[PDB]
């Protein structure tokens, strides 16, 4: 939500995804990494690339709150319009991930 | 009091899309057991319900939660409920956690999934819910919980360093709440220590939230029981004072208490001495009608006037 | 072997150099191993050669034996030595397995392998070749030691320092060091499947079993406290991953905490939670508290299973599982520990409901063989019977029966102990479960001619399998193609005699599967004995039936109860009262209890319904004469329409012999009593309809026909034809609908009856071969049904 500054709402949600991609990430964070989510609908679409990334970091380690959020995700980009890409890459792939 | 709802069957169940709250704010209120009120209970959990029209068909399946016969069904709503909490919905966060209490609770995907709005925390309070939302289910099967329980603490008790505070008070509301889970809390009681130490060393803010560092060292107390007599005079000395800085002991009621509850009794009135005139003080002054009310029971739960 | 397999060592001090005790550890780990086993080549500080000469040595050693063989690295200088060609030279059931203790190269080290390999994998195919397979490498401040190294020895060991190891300890507390060792006989037993939880959790499908390869790869698991140093100590392996995770890994925290209270002193406990808290709620979601899970569980109950725990619990909630399968049968088998404890477990009484419930369903699993099993079972299962009890056994018993029918391993001698307890039993079950059971015990018996006390029951069950349950049952009738199996040799000779004795005894079950069954190869309740009687109707409560006599004496028969003639040649009617006994004929009327006529082309059908007499007169208009005024309120009007039959709640039915079956609105002839009018006059059937069923608590019409087949039909809106029936070569009388079910009840001039399906399929049919079947009789709810033929009457159930 920072103040308005634009840079951190990517650069927090960054150095999350650097930690979103290593050790000790999901279980014990989960809706409050859901919840920017929305802060990602909200304000500029720059923070989509990040949200499109953060929220991708995560699909790869844990699939168990992948699934749930299935469909709040689902929703959440259609008003934020992108509904694309390598985040979805991965919904597909781990969900293929899960048929896998 | 049945074709009150009987042709409400069409109406609750097809759209009059503002309203079918009202709808299905009936309904709640009554009955009508056939079983057309469990598919009722299903298909407008269905749809289901959209844009904070949801709260109450949150509510009412819950108000209509009932059993045994098709066990899917069953949690099925459970199913969706617990689905549910994420999506915003700030209340309908507390709400369908503010119900159920009662029933069935179990599958072992549903912990997994309960305990991850425990792991929201926001918005605080929501958490609040299911440590005890999990009190009971706690002790059900430790299995799953005692260790996410376990946890828990282990994430807690850290917090007691990290500065201040609006954190260390959202200490104190979790800290009791899982206690509706017992066994656990008993075979640690190192919350003495890292409590005992949180009163003393001061002054670190307005630290208005003491108070409710307070309620919980009470609410422990009772399962603390014997085990408990340590630490005491300790606090029978610090409590006898903080009865007399900082105000509005509302607490000091319910805490020394559990204490007493925990049995050093009369004796006290030598260590700490003047306890008699400290109440023979305060009762007069203080209206607060549990101050007026406790003291009696403190007096009374204590003590026998010698 | 005893210790497994062949193992390397190594350590690093410098180079080509001893050391004070540096030879003591060596055999620490040859202990260790051997504490997990196996012939260890101890080594130090070599310069390279004097390694590669017992690799060779142990690639001497002869590991056609070992299940697998070990290659020890550790920590020197950084010995470079022999990059690729030693081991790369000497590389890819004694498996090998090689072991890097590095700061860097453990990778390169694997990243060397794959690479040297993708060499020494692609690069030996043009010489048309060593193979990558079964040889894996796993990889590797101030409380140490060498954790990798220590890893896998010192498993709970190194874990107790984790523990100490920090933030956690302050609750459980306190630390000091060691003692603690047979309440830690748990700790393993526990940490054993703690980790194999998330095995089973991540496994998918790579697994074990091959033991001391495992016992690592779970060893392996224990390298998530990893926790010290940003590089985290992350070993590698590529025969995974999460670590971390994995809940059991966070749940053996707080089953530590269980263990740190009673070590303080006095130890005392014991005890402690875990299994048990875990065996709890296993059934949770074994009841139903699981969607598909996967199981969630079963991993725990294995080694749950081991101890006297519990055991039974377990066992007890072994065989939930085998009630939640089929399904997740395969995933018991997935695990299998069955085939591993259940079979592991020869030494039940009380388990044997268990050793039946659990193992009985295993054994159920379909299949494997037993193998010295069998003569375990031999022993354990044969004496299961011994108490006689439970039905518990009534097929459990028969688990292992079929087993000696499946194969010889005999299965005849082991089996003829049996044979004597077996068929003993079994007329004494009586009970089709048990014995359509213990016909497979029969059939236990494969070929081998055995004896007359093998040929003693031969007869005896023969009876009983006489006797059975609606013997006309075609499943008899290919049950009886079956033993004619052995009957292909005939005529001859001499138990082929007392075989034609057996045989001919069951008679025939005919069609209509073995309609079907019979080119393949190529209850029946009460039979009167007298003349043949047109149509019989017995009354409600008494079994005290009218039937309308051919000899034109209506007879009268509780099932001789009276004859009774009014009438002449052919009495082809009777229909009891609805609540009196009082019945009509052909028109005479009687009541069974007076036993004499009440009241008198001829009217052969006639039925009391309103209180209607339903009858078609053939004074070709249809004259209903209502018995209590015994006058007709509908006449009206080419042919004898053929039939008047009430359809039940609301209606009527006419069939004429022009073709044109004629729905009845009888409404104003039921109102006044369009008196009699057609509702769908429908010719499809060429003529007169056999039957017609109004459907009882429904509309549906129907015609049955003599033109060998039937028309079901459904008039609603209007009559129209549902679906055909067919197969028959000869004249159908009738069929009817079952009362509540649906079957097409049909009988034929063959005196065979067809119970046909609503398809419009016979799926039952009985058959009499010398009848034909021109009458019979139904009761709805409770049901005995009485049919006729030639002779006379054949009433069945």
């Amino acid at each position: 939500d920072a103040p308005e500054a634009p840079l951190p709402s990517r650069k927090a949600a960054l150095e999350t995804v650097d930690r979103l991609t290593e050790s000790l990430d999901f279980t014990d964070y989960a809706s409050r990494i859901i919840h920017p989510i929305v802060r990602t609908l909200d304000q500029s679409p720059e923070l989509r690339s990040t949200a499109m990334d953060t929220l991708s970091s995560l699909v790869f380690q844990l699939g168990k709150k992948y699934q749930i959020f299935i469909p709040m995700v689902n929703k959440v980009l259609v008003r934020h319009r992108i509904n694309h890409q390598r985040y979805d890459v991965l919904i597909c792939r781990i969900v293929k991930g899960y048929t896998l | 009091s049945e074709h009150k709802e009987i042709r409400m069957e069409a109406a609750r169940t097809c759209s009059r899309l503002l309203t079918p709250s009202i709808h299905l704010i009936s309904g709640h209120a009554h009955v009508v057991s056939q079983t057309a009120v469990q598919v009722v209970a299903d298909v407008l959990s269905k749809l289901l319900v959209v844009g904070i029209t949801d709260p109450d068909p949150d509510i009412r399946y819950c108000v209509l939660a009932s059993l045994d016969e098709r066990f899917d069904a069953h949690l099925a709503q459970a199913e969706n409920l617990q689905a549910l909490f994420v999506a915003l919905n700030d209340q309908v966060f507390e709400i369908r956690e503010l119900a159920i209490c009662t029933v069935g609770r179990l599958s072992s995907m549903n912990p997994a999934f309960v305990m991850p709005f425990l792991r929201k925390m926001l918005i605080q309070i929501l958490t609040e819910l299911e440590h005890s939302g999990i009190g009971r289910i706690k002790e059900q099967s430790a299995r799953m919980l005692g260790h996410l329980v376990s946890n828990a603490p282990r994430l807690i008790r850290p917090y007691m360093e990290p500065i201040l505070k609006a954190l260390i008070l959202k200490l104190k509301d979790p800290d009791p709440d899982p206690n509706p889970g017992v066994i656990n809390n008993v075979l640690a009681t190192i919350g003495e220590l890292a409590q005992v130490s949180g009163l003393e060393m001061r002054k670190w803010v307005d630290e208005l939230f003491i108070i409710i560092m307070d309620m919980l060292q009470d609410s422990s107390l009772l399962a603390k029981r014997q085990v408990a007599l340590w630490t005491l005079g300790q606090l029978v000395a610090s409590t006898g004072y903080v009865v007399e800085p900082y105000r509005k002991y509302p607490t000091l009621l319910e805490v020394l208490l559990n204490f007493l509850k925990t049995e050093q009794n009369q004796g006290t009135r030598r260590e700490a001495i003047r306890v008699l005139g400290l109440l023979g003080a305060l009762d007069p002054y203080k209206h607060k009608v549990n101050i007026g009310m406790i003291d009696q029971s403190r007096d009374a739960s204590a003590v026998s006037l010698s | 072997t005893t210790p497994c397999a062949r193992l390397e060592c190594w350590i690093d001090p410098l180079s080509m150099g001893p050391q004070k005790a540096l030879e003591t550890i060596g055999a620490n780990l040859q202990k260790q191993y051997e504490n997990w086993q196996p012939r260890a080549r101890y080594k130090q500080s070599l310069d390279p050669t004097v390694d590669e000469v017992k690799k060779l040595c142990t690639s001497l050693r002869r590991n056609a034996k070992e299940e697998r063989v070990l290659f020890h690295y550790n920590g020197h200088g950084v010995p470079r030595p022999t990059v690729n060609g030693e081991v790369w030279v000497f590389n890819k059931m004694g498996s090998p397995s090689i072991f890097v203790y590095d700061c860097s190269n453990a990778g390169l080290i694997v990243k060397s392998f794959k690479q040297f390999a993708l060499q020494r994998e692609q690069e030996l195919e043009v010489a048309a070749p060593d193979l990558p397979a079964d040889l894996f490498t796993s990889c590797l401040d101030l409380l140490v030691a060498s954790l990798f190294r220590n890893f896998l020895l010192a498993e709970r060991i190194m874990r107790s320092y984790n523990c100490t190891p920090v933030s956690s300890p302050r609750l459980p507390p306190t630390y000091m060091h060691a003692m603690w060792q047979a309440w830690d006989l748990a700790v393993d037993i526990c940490l054993s499947q703690l980790p194999t939880i998330i095995e089973e959790g991540t496994a998918f499908r790579h697994s074990p079993f091959f033991a001391e390869q495992l016992t690592a790869f779970q060893v392996w698991l224990t390298m998530g406290v990893e926790n010290r140093n940003p590089p985290e100590q992350l070993p590698i392996v590529l025969q995974l991953s999460q670590v971390h995770r994995l809940r059991a890994l966070d749940l053996l925290g707080r089953f530590l905490d269980l263990g740190p209270w009673a070590v303080s002193l006095a130890l005392s406990v014991g005890i402690f939670p875990y299994v048990l808290k875990l065996l709890q709620s296993s059934a949770r979601e074994l009841r139903p508290l699981l969607v598909f899970i996967w199981a969630k569980i079963l991993a725990v109950d294995s080694s749950c299973q081991a101890d006297l725990v519990k055991d039974n619990g377990h066992k007890y909630f072994l065989s939930v599982l085998a009630d939640p399968y089929m399904p997740a049968e395969h995933r018991t088998m997935t695990a299998f520990i069955l085939a591993v404890i259940v079979n592991s477990y020869h030494t039940i009484w009380q388990n044997f409901d268990s050793a039946r419930w659990c193992g009985v369903r295993d054994s159920a699993h379909e299949k494997l063989y037993s193998l010295l099993s069998d003569p375990i079972p031999e022993v354990r299962c044969a004496a299961v019977f011994a108490l006689g009890t439970f039905v518990g056994n009534s097929a459990e018993r028969t688990d292992h029966s079929t087993t000696i029918d499946h194969n010889v391993a005999m299965m005849l001698a082991q089996l003829v102990s049996d044979g004597s307890p077996m068929v003993r039993k079994e007329l004494v079950v009586a009970l089709s479960h048990l014995v359509v059971q213990y016909e497979s015990n029969f059939c236990t018996v494969a070929l081998q001619f055995i004896e007359e006390e093998k040929n003693y029951a031969l007869p005896s069950p023969a009876t009983t399998e006489g006797g059975s349950l609606t013997p006309v049952r075609d499943s008899p009738c290919t049950p009886r193609l079956r033993s004619v199996s052995s009957y292909g040799n005939i005529r001859a000779v001499a138990t082929a005699r007392s075989l034609n004795k057996s045989l001919q005894n069951l008679s025939l079950t005919e069609e209509s599967g073995g309609a079907v069954a019979f080119s393949p190869g190529n209850i029946l309740s009460f039979e009167t004995i007298d003349k043949m009687r047109r149509a019989s109707s017995y009354s409600s409560l008494n079994s005290l039936i009218g039937v309308s006599f051919n000899s034109v004496y209506t007879q009268i028969w509780r099932v001789p109860p009276a004859s009774s003639t009014s009438s002449s040649s052919l009495t082809n009617d009777v229909a009891k009262q609805p609540v009196s006994r009082d019945l009509p004929s052909g028109p005479h009327s009687h009541q069974f209890p007076r036993t004499r006529k009440m009241f008198d082309s001829f009217i052969s059908a006639t039925v009391q319904t309103f209180t209607p007499c339903i009858a078609v007169a053939d004074k070709d208009s249809i004259c209903f004469w209502d018995w209590e005024k015994g006058e007709k309120l509908d006449y009206f009007h080419p042919r004898y329409t053929r039939v008047t039959a009430m359809e039940y709640l609301n209606l009527l039915l006419t069939a004429t012999d022009d073709g044109a079956i004629r729905v009845w609105k009888n409404f104003a002839d039921l109102e006044k009593n369009a008196w009699q009018g057609l509702s769908d006059m429908l010719p499809t059937t060429r003529g007169a309809g056999m039957v017609v069923d109004w459907e009882q608590e429904t509309g549906l019409l129907m015609s049955s026909g003599d033109v060998r087949i039937v028309r079901i039909w459904d008039t609603d809106r209007e009559m129209k034809v549902q679906d055909i029936p067919t197969g028959a070569d000869s004249c159908v009388t009738s069929l009817s609908c079952d009362s509540h079910r649906s079957l097409i009840v049909a009988g034929l001039g063959d005196g065979s009856i067809r119970v046909y399906d609503r398809w419009v399929v016979k799926a039952s049919l009985q058959k009499r071969p010398d009848g034909h079947i021109v009458s019979v009789s139904v009761n709805g709810d409770v049901r005995i049904f009485d049919p006729r033929m030639p002779e006379s009457v054949n009433v069945l159930q």
